[PDB]
Formats: structure tokens, sequence, C-alpha cells
């Protein structure tokens, strides 16, 4: 039933390394059986029930079973389970390629479109056919078999390379060693740190270590070495992968009839073509140039003063290892924001509480934590999501907030169960997992403001994953265009820059006292600080991502150095290879990194024109946003759903206004 | 797959 919880979360995290391996094989046998059954049907015998519905039903059964196998590589504390989960993921990816490239299926899906009365079948059923046929042409099923078999070889290679690329970065354990004097101006961070022989400390290259050093450490030489180590992670092994991966992407795109990989991938996005991306990025890059110059000039003066005051040598430039440091000093001077003070007001429990209350109230939902929930780690917690008005049970979400050995290093959201229809006719309960890495509680976990913003960001995907209700699994949850998928996440970040919202999220960890109104005004005002260089940095990464996928006789590190010089104005350091660490290139954002900035235009347009106009906690606007932007999922195009919400096509006005500008 |  759609109003209950019992037995709707099919997932289990008990699985041994042997259980995964055998379930992988069992799942392939079960799933292939359906594809064989549809393939054996004669061309005349094909109908909605025996072809379209058969494939749609096995997609639900497959994707659910698959997450029990492919998800434990990111969260299981057992290393042998992670290896089996990874190997299952490689195998099932090779299985996906085989099933996607079935010529007999494609032949029967095409025939079902021409003959069937498309008006008498639902809009989302027409969409399933339109996309299945489109994917068939994108897999080259119209081409000759010898060309298909070549495309198949390269796609199985490309899959393993992509998985290897990001696993190398996850498995990395590189560390440098420094003394107390060398880690100067870092807070008593130093105590939560491992000692070696010679009274020296171990610094990992993980985000909780790297960024505090680059932001706070006042010895230039240790920032320099940390930055060198960070931008050479997996340099040899991941340069080798990129040198294979990018030409293969080009060669496959050429065989499918596209000039480049970027053209191939842009067709499935709301931006449509690479010409619109290039114009979007170049136009925005031009508007930020004056801010970038102004901010580069203040940082450089500030460096000359600090080099004078401390008596260091002054090289007359901003190095990559100076940028985050003097951007932090810029915030402290111009907005009086000490991040290590301010985090005392954001204990993890008060932020979690505030976050969950905000979006219960806004989206008209009710959350309840489940006691003695079945989880993959003791510290992970489960919640059930209800509609409040009807009491309909929409979904569940796991929260996995604290770091450990073997866990995924960065912030992410995973769809575990789709919110789709079953053969039964009932709604499947949506399930999601929020995976982030904040410190853990003898002092409680204190979140920096960007950690709260990351928390809010990722919970936008959780809400998108759960509120989405579609007929078919492939359109469910967050399965939207990649340059649209960051709309729901980036819009919720706006609630972390509002004064009243921030007061609800904050409380001092000892006193219980609120953040002073003065400092609360300055925090909201500091949204604009360093915005030129932060946005120019994102433009560089977007431009590089495009450039690497538009011609593959460029050196990737050179191309990165080029845009760092021309756009950002801060040079990449000789010997580094930032692209070799650029895990978005292998994690389904290939030729699609512009998507962040592209969707931010839409998120800001929605926030200013509708939420900020009629009050940001208004349940009627929040229900509209839920119904028109979250609920449809991938069952509608991104720009149609924007049109339904905004009552018009979007524009940059609000987004431009968010940065300053005009 | 995954959403960061
Ligand atoms: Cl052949
Ligand atoms: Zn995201």
């Amino acid at each position: 039933s759609s109003y209950t919880v019992a037995g709707r979360n099919v997932l289990r995290w008990d699985l041994s390394p042997e259980q995964i391996k055998t379930r992988t094989e069992e799942l392939i046998v079960q799933t292939k059986q359906v594809y064989d059954a549809v393939g054996m049907l004669g061309i005349e015998e094909v109908t909605y029930e025996n072809c379209l519905q058969a494939l749609a039903d096995v997609e639900v059964k497959y994707i659910v079973e698959r997450t029990m196998l492919d998800f434990p590589q990111h969260v299981s504390s057992d290393k042998e389970v992670r290896a089996a989960s990874t190997e299952a993921d490689k195998r099932l990816s090779r299985f996906d390629i085989e099933m996607s490239m079935r010529g007999d299926i494609f032949e029967r899906i095409v025939h079902l479109q021409e003959t069937c009365d498309l008006g008498k079948i639902k809009p989302e059923a027409r969409r399933y056919l339109e996309k299945s046929i489109k994917m068939g042409k994108r897999n080259g099923l119209h081409l000759p078999e010898q060309v298909q078999n070549e495309i198949k070889s390269m796609k199985k290679r490309m899959s393993e390379l992509c998985i290897d690329f990001n696993k190398n970065l996850n498995e990395d354990d590189t560390f440098l060693v420094f003394s107390k004097a060398e880690l100067g101006a870092l807070p008593d961070f130093i105590d939560s740190l491992e000692k070696t022989d010679d009274d020296k400390y171990k610094i990992t290259l993980k985000y909780p270590h790297y960024f505090p050093v680059m932001k706070k450490c006042c010895i230039p030489e240790t920032r320099r070495r940390m930055e060198m180590a960070f931008n050479t992670r997996c340099k040899e092994e991941n340069t080798i992968i990129l040198q294979q991966l990018l030409p293969l992407r080009t060669k496959v795109a050429k065989l499918l009839g596209y000039s480049t990989h970027a053209d191939f991938v842009l067709e499935m996005n709301t931006a449509k073509s690479t010409s619109r991306v290039t114009a979007f990025l170049d136009d925005l890059s031009q508007k930020l140039k004056p801010l970038g110059e102004a901010e580069r000039e203040f940082i450089l003066n500030l460096k000359k003063k600090e080099c004078k005051d401390r008596g260091f040598e002054y090289d007359g430039k901003i190095n990559a290892w100076d940028l985050y440091y003097y951007m932090t000093q810029t915030e402290e001077l111009k907005y009086s924001i000490d991040q290590e003070f301010l985090k005392e007001y954001f204990p993890i429990e008060v932020v979690t509480e505030g976050l969950l209350n905000t979006y219960q109230e806004l989206l008209g939902l009710s959350f309840e934590q489940m006691t003695d929930a079945h989880v993959w780690n003791k510290s992970v917690t489960l919640y059930t999501v209800k509609d409040k008005a009807t009491g309909e049970v929409l979904g569940q979400f796991y929260l996995d907030l604290y770091p450990r050995e073997g866990k995924y290093n960065h912030a992410a959201c995973f769809g575990l169960q789709p919110g789709c229809l079953l053969p039964d006719g009932s709604r499947m309960m949506a399930v999601a997992a929020l995976v982030v890495n904040f410190s853990q509680p003898g002092r409680p976990s204190l979140l920096r403001h960007d950690e709260v913003r990351t928390y809010f960001h990722q919970f936008g995907h959780v809400m998108h994953q759960i509120c989405a209700q579609t007929d078919f699994a492939r359109f469910s949850g967050t399965n939207v265009e990649t340059d649209f998928v960051e709309v729901p996440s980036q819009m919720l970040e706006n609630w972390v820059w509002d004064v009243d919202s921030l007061r609800r999220l904050s409380k001092h960890y000892k006193d219980g006292s609120p953040i002073a109104d003065d400092l609360l005004e300055k925090l909201v005002a500091s949204r604009l600080v360093n915005t030129g260089l932060l946005t120019l940095r994102q433009i560089v990464l977007s431009k590089v991502d495009q450039s690497l996928h538009t011609n593959t006789s460029l050196d990737a590190a050179s191309e990165y150095a080029k845009y760092c010089s021309e756009i950002l104005g801060v040079a990449a350091t000789p010997g580094t290879n930032m692209p070799a660490t650029f895990g978005h290139l292998a994690g389904g954002y290939d030729g699609q990194y512009y998507g962040y900035l592209w969707s931010e235009v839409f998120s800001m347009d929605m926030f200013y024109s509708c939420f900020k106009k009629e009050g940001i906690m208004n349940p009627e606007v929040g229900m509209k946003y839920r119904n028109l932007i979250l609920k449809p999922g991938g069952s509608l195009d991104g720009m149609d759903m924007l049109h339904n919400f905004l009552k018009r096509e979007p524009n940059q006005k609000a987004f431009l206004m968010s940065r300053g500008l005009h | 797959p995954r959403r960061p």
C-alpha cells in the first residue's frame, strides 16, 4: 500500500563477498531472460504488454537489485565487500552495454512505435518509446554489425577506465610530514592529527586536511608542497587513463556521426549544443573579468603587506598555493567572518534539526527517524518521508555524515530505489542516501558555513529523489538532464544565506546563545566575497572539460594551464596535472561540467522571482516547486518544467543580480 | 549513477 512503510524498503546491507558475486550472476540470468523473451517474439506479435511493459518491469527489478551490489563499494567498512561490489559494478556495466545494444529489441521497439496507436497510450509511455529509440541510435544500432561490435568493444573499455579513474582517487593514501613550526597559524586541527617519529605530524590530501592547510597555514613553503601533492594525485596512472579515454570518446562519437564527444553528450541536455555552452561560458567569463581583476589586485597588495610584515620574499604574483589563503584573509578583513569562531554556532545536531524542519515546513512533508534501522554502518540513520496532508509514504533517506576508512571522500547523493510503478500497480517507495564527510563527536562536530551549505545542497537531491513520482524507472528520481540535475540542490543553498533561516540553524554549542545580529548580517553580505575568482575558477573547469572533449590532440594539463592563465589569472604550477584528479570527467559529468553554472541560472531565477517575492518559507510556493520541479522527475524536459513553474522562459537577470553585475 |  502507498500509505504504509512495512516491507517497501527491499534493500539489505548484510551481503558477503560471495553473496554479491552470486547475486550478480543470478541478476544477469533473471534480467537477460526477459530481453531474450522479448527478442524471440515475432515482429507482428509485438504489443504494449509483451514488449514495452516487459522491458519497463525488468528495468525496475534490475535497478533495485543492482544497488545492493554496486552501492557497497562506496560505503562498506569491509574491504573485501568493496572489492566484490566494485567487480560487480564493472560486470553489470558490461552487461548493461550488451542489453542496450540488442538489435532485435531495437527493431521491435521501432516497429511498436510505427504500428501502435500512440494517442491511446500515456504521455510518459510515448516518452519511453521516444527515448528508447533515441538511445538505440546513440548506441549505433542503425549502423552495420561490424561497426556495432567495434562500438561495443570501446564502450566496455571506456566503462572500466571510468571506474578505475575514480577508484584510484578514492583509494589514494598519499601524505606529507611537517613540524609544528611548518604548520604555523593552524588551530589546536593539530591535536586531531597523527604523530610520527621526530615530533612531526601526518597531513593527508583528503578535503578535511588539504583545504584547512591551504586556507589557514601562514608558511608559503608548506602551502606550496601541499598544493603540488594535491594536483599530482594519481598523476601517472590517471594520465594513462585520460590518454586512452578521450580518444576513445572521440572515435566512438565519430562512428555515431558526431564531430566531437561534446556534441554527442550535449544533445541529451537542456543546453542542446556546444555552441550555446561556449557562448554561455564566454559571455559570463567576460562579465566577471573586472571583478577578477579587482580581486586579484587586492589579494596581491595584501600578499605584499604580509610578505613585508613577516619579512618573507615577495615574488610579485598570485601562485596556486596562495589563492585560497588570501581569499580567506579577504573574507576576514572585509566581512569580519572568522570561520573557526562561526562554526561554534553550527553543531551537527542543531544543523540537522534545522535542515529537516526547514524542508518539512516548505515542501509540506513529515519526517520520522526509524529506531533500530537496518543500516550499513552504526552511525548511519534512516528517516521515513510522509505527505502530511494525505499521510502518503513517499520515501526514505539514509544519512551517512561521518568519515571512515573505505568511505567515499566527497559529498554525494545516491538513488537506491526509484519512486516508480510496479507490475503490481502499486507505487514503489523511493530511497536515497546522503553521503558527506563532516567531523564526528570530547567536542561535538562543528560545521563551517560551507559544510552547512553542502548539507543543504545534497538534501535537495534527496528531496528530488523522494518527491519524484513517475510511471517508469528510467524517468524516476533525479534522472533528469545532467545540466538540469543541479537545479534542486543549488536552489536550497539559498536558505543558508537568509538571516531568519540561519538563526533557526544556529546555536552556540556551550552557551546555547544565538549568533549576534551584526555577524548574521555580515554572513549574508559575504555571499559576494571572492565571487569573481570563485566563479572564474568554475568557468576554467567548464572550459577545460569542453576543450578536452572537443579535440583530443591537446595535452590536458597544458589546456588547463592555458585557461588558468587566460580566465582565472592564477597560473597552474609546472609539474601538476589537475585533469588527472578531475573525477567529474569519469563520473558522468564528461563534457557536462558547465551544468553547475548552467543550472544555477535557473535556480537563482526561481529563487528571486517566486520564493524571495512571496516569502522563502511560503508552503504554497514550496508545494508548487515540489509539484512542478521535483515530482515529474525525468518524465518531462527540464525547460518545460521551468516553463510550468516560472510561467515563461528563464533569463539571467536574477543570476546576474546574484553576483552583482547587470 | 551518482550525483555529487
Ligand atoms: Cl564483426
Ligand atoms: Zn550536486
